[PDB]
RNA sequence: UAGCGGCGAGCGAACGGGGAGCAGCCCAGAGCCUGAAUCAGUGUGUGUGUUAGUGGAAGCGUCUGGAAAGGCGCGCGAUACAGGGUGACAGCCCCGUACACAAAAAUGCACAUGCUGUGAGCUCGAUGAGUAGGGCGGGACACGUGGUAUCCUGUCUGAAUAUGGGGGGACCAUCCUCCAAGGCUAAAUACUCCUGACUGACCGAUAGUGAACCAGUACCGUGAGGGAAAGGCGAAAAGAACCCCGGCGAGGGGAGUGAAAAAGAACCUGAAACCGUGUACGUACAAGCAGUGGGAGCACGCUUAGGCGUGUGACUGCGUACCUUUUGUAUAAUGGGUCAGCGACUUAUAUUCUGUAGCAAGGUUAACCGAAUAGGGGAGCCGAAGGGAAACCGAGUCUUAACU
């Protein structure tokens, strides 16, 4: 029997072809921000290869 | 001819021999060669049960929502893979044994992946860039 | 291909055994392994209980008197219980596909080569229930109680074959890679049943 | 399924238990030598063994010293000239000659007394 | 998984799909026809189980041995060679096993029925109010009041009544579907106090039931309650007549038995810790983890020398056991009186890698069925398509008015 943590989903994921999650950025983003616009030009999520290890404890089947 | 120097030497069972290798790990235990520990001997992962400054926090760190599609599943209609199996019966409904979609679908699409035949005449919904003249040897059809 | 000189009726036919092929023992190991412990719906060893007359807690207080961290009578350290892991019945069973059971089996041709690839007729002057000489057409082969069995795709009355680890039956879609490679005189013949693929009898 | 481990037992321990030069109580009574005493000697062995290469090598040249030096000129002065002397010169152990035939090695001494510059 | 969740632990559906499986009926009533299929109790009978049972195959010589069951040689039986037994390991001795036979009586269950109950079936009926919603407080659904449907009700109220009414997840409309507030129901399904028959890569007396033993005993607690140790002579007791020492004892020596008593009853094998008796070397000016390297000498067996094996070890070079824990240990820190025997990284499901194996753009089955490891079964799972949150596009695709 195998529960995955349905939060840790919940927020942040995906499974790129490569297999690296697209993690994501935020920061300030709709929490308080007023200040610099460029700052807050935010992106489109990435990875840690470093971190992508417990963002891994999840994962199971190709969902969305 | 036998040999009456007390045995044979025939073929049957004595083994297969393999299947896999590292066919063991110290495990059942480690009681051996030294003061083995476990736990690999630090003071704090006793019988484990620990795994903290834990995996959530700082790392799983603030969120980019989403609404988690209605619209079913939907595979593609397939790899391209009609005729000569989709029943042969083209346009494609289900029950198929070399490309099927399951049913409890409804949408389609096609995509534009590997080969076709020639005989078939597509309706079913959908043609990608591509399948509309991939399917050009064919009658692309399409009834939506 | 043919099937070898030959005693009893004619000779030998030309079908196919899937090719007859080689053998690769990875398989045969892991199948006839596989087939160990396959009788096996469940099977007793409860040998364990860490949860014996554990009836009552701690002998004596923890501190004090000295003799060390006492508790519980079922202690798996101490003398009449506790077998600190030990385990419930369980499965075992293995689970081998298809495509490996149904893979490479038969090479008695190949390498038992010598030994067997027979084929003559099932043995019907076999009176009804008699053994009293079914060492009569045991001289059919005159290869003697060496193990071997049979199969005929019908069920009959060929069963007057009790003996300790003596001769066979075993019929029907039943063939069976253990008792195949575990006898070393195992003429099939079960005539018809010998096609190509469903030569299970 | 079972393992009554007892049969590899004393199997396992008369294995040393049989270390009996004396030693001495359970040293060689009980499981004290374990290897607390065997194990010991199975190490003194191997070093104290080891050593006898230059304890029997300050040997020799304790000797080879009282001869040359009884003949006048001793173990340093001597090493000299026999080594100032290719195919002309051996090493001790057998520079003990000087013990059971002395005219030889007091011959051995002038070759290397005479070589000497 | 979709959801729920200090969106934090952790909680997790259903729609739909494969199968095990299969059945629907009465009342809310009058009239008709009239005891009718309907269950249920009871007597009976067969079926079939259960409770006693019956009969059931073939061998001898010969070798060692106390004993043959085995060795050599020849011979039978064989749906029986499954297992148990006998003086050691037996298809042939002894109970069996296959196999076929059974029960004056009793009851299991099935069928057929007698009794009594009950009512079948058509005609005009007739469709379950202090009930559905609801304000309030909880409680039930994965669902924490949340935009929360829906199910209960403490409480306060309270409808239509079928050209009416509930559900389709807040809510309205629409269409779709269904009739609540009254009851009955086989089966697949859960279970082990027991009964019978079969089985074990499950134990072998610190194992296994607490208990192979007159064991929930003796034992300790006022109690509730708690909780042991304790199997083996031999093939048959043939359990040791009689004699001797002794105290009309212990105990033991002869003698008898017997294959054996080195089997003597505290009894099979009989290890260890621990304590004696015999003999050899060492030992009464000698410093310490007691061993190591030398190594004399003695005691001993040796080689028609050749400087040997063995116990010994005067004397002399080094030289403060281990464990664990720590910057670090002779350590004046723990842990060990010593032996013997138990004594701790298993197990299940699930994932992800490695090796390996089998098929391959494929691989594979689940529950289940089964002439039970086979085949049957592809519900479904994984991969070949990625991107955007998603609509959706697709070898693309996002992002932006944008074509960069
Ligand atoms: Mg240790
Ligand atoms: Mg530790
Ligand atoms: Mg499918
Ligand atoms: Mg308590
Ligand atoms: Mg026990
Ligand atoms: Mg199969
Ligand atoms: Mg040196
Ligand atoms: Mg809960
Ligand atoms: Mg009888
Ligand atoms: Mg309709
Ligand atoms: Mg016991
Ligand atoms: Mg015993
Ligand atoms: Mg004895
Ligand atoms: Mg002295
Ligand atoms: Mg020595
Ligand atoms: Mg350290
Ligand atoms: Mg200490």
């Amino acid at each position: 029997p195998k529960i995955k943590t349905v939060r840790g989903a919940a927020k942040r994921f995906k499974k790129t072809g490569k297999g690296g999650f697209k993690h994501k950025h935020a920061n300030l983003r709709h929490i308080l921000t007023k200040k610099a616009t460029k700052r807050k030009r935010h992106l489109r999520p990435k990875a840690m290869v470093s971190k992508g290890d417990l963002g891994l404890v999840i994962a199971c089947l190709p969902y969305a | 001819m036998r040999l009456n120097t007390l045995s044979p030497a025939e073929g049957s069972k004595k083994a297969g021999k393999r299947l896999g290798r590292g066919i063991g790990s110290g495990l059942g235990k480690t009681g051996g060669r030294g003061h083995k520990g476990q736990k690999s001997r630090s003071g704090g992962g006793v019988r484990r049960g620990f795994e903290g400054g834990q995996m959530p926090l700082y790392r799983r760190l603030p969120k980019f929502g989403f609404t988690s599609r209605k619209a079913a599943i939907t595979a593609e209609i397939r790899l391209s893979d009609l005729a000569k199996v989709e029943g042969g019966v083209v346009d494609l409904n289900t029950l198929k044994a070399a490309n099927i979609i399951g049913i409890q679908i409804e949408f389609a699409k096609v995509i534009l992946a590997g080969e076709v035949t020639t005989p078939v005449t597509v309706r079913g919904l959908r043609v990608t860039k591509g399948a509309r003249a991939a399917i050009e040897a064919a009658g692309g059809k399409i009834e939506e | 291909m043919e099937l070898v000189l030959k005693d009893a009726q004619s000779a030998l036919t030309v079908s196919e055994t899937t090719f007859g092929r080689d053998f690769n023992e990875a398989l045969v190991h892991q199948v006839v392994v596989a087939y160990a412990a396959g009788a096996r719906q469940g099977t007793r060893a409860q040998k364990t209980r860490a949860e014996v007359t554990g009836s009552g807690k701690k002998p004596w207080r923890q501190k004090g008197t000295g003799r060390a961290r006492s508790g519980s009578i079922k202690s798996p350290i101490w003398r009449s219980g506790g077998v600190t892991f030990a385990a419930r019945p369980q499965d075992h069973s293995q689970k081998v596909n298809k495509k490996m059971y149904r893979g490479a089996l038969k090479s008695i041709l190949s390498e038992l080569v010598r030994q067997d690839r027979l084929i003559v007729v099932e043995k019907f002057s076999v009176e009804a229930p008699k053994t009293k000489l079914l060492a009569q057409k045991l001289k059919d082969m005159a290869l003697e109680d060496v193990l071997i069995i049979t199969g005929e795709l019908d069920e009959n009355l060929f069963l007057a074959a009790r003996n300790l680890h003596k001769v066979d039956v075993r019929d029907a879609t039943g063939i069976d890679p253990v008792s195949l490679i575990a006898f070393d005189k195992v003429v099939m013949t079960a005539d018809a049943v010998k096609q190509v693929e469903e030569m299970l009898a | 399924a079972r393992v009554k481990r007892g049969v590899i037992a004393r199997a396992r321990h008369k294995k040393i238990l049989k270390q009996a030069k004396g030693y001495y109580g359970a040293r060689s009574r009980v499981y004290r030598v374990a290897f607390q005493a065997v194990i010991k000697a199975g190490q003194y062995a191997y070093r104290d063994r080891r050593q006898r290469k230059r304890q029997f090598r300050q040997l020799w040249i304790a000797r080879i010293n009282a001869a040359a030096r009884q003949n006048g000129i001793s173990y340093s002065k001597f090493i000299n000239g026999l080594k100032k002397a290719s195919v002309e010169i051996d090493r001790k152990i057998l520079a003990d000659i000087a013990v059971f035939d002395k005219v030889a090695f007091t011959a051995l001494v002038e070759k290397a007394k005479a070589a000497l510059a």
